[PDB]
């Protein structure tokens, strides 16, 4: 007459911040040049 | 701490078991539980993960 009480259950990792995965939902990029223009005495490169 | 004595018995019919709770000792899955509540407490552990390279 002697009765043992089991247990277990699931958590998240102790490093789950330093080290997952992400899944995520892509949607409409965005262009970013960066271009030099050049005429007569200007030299110059912009980020547009 | 007292040494006892009892009579008429063998040591068949007895069933003994040391108490001390000065000191705290891990929640190991190999040892059993003493209350079914469960207090327990927090022990912080070295080596923490970090960047090198
Ligand atoms: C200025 O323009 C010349 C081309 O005429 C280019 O070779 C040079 O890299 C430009 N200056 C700088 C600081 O990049
Ligand atoms: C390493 O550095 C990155 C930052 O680029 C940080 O997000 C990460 O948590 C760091 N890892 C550890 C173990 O500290």
């Amino acid at each position: 007459e002697n009765t043992q009480l089991s247990e277990a259950y699931v958590d998240r990792s102790d490093v789950c911040r330093h080290d997952h995965a992400s899944a995520y939902k892509a949607h409409t990029a965005s262009l970013k040049a960066k271009v030099r223009v050049m005429y007569g005495n200007v030299n110059q490169t912009v980020d547009v | 701490n007292s040494d006892m004595t009892i009579n008429t018995c063998l040591i068949e019919q007895c069933h003994v078991s040391v108490t001390d709770h000065k000191k705290w000792q891990f929640n190991s899955p190999f040892v059993p539980r003493a209350d079914e509540p469960a207090r327990k407490g927090k022990v912080h552990i070295p080596f923490p993960l970090d960047n090198i390279t």
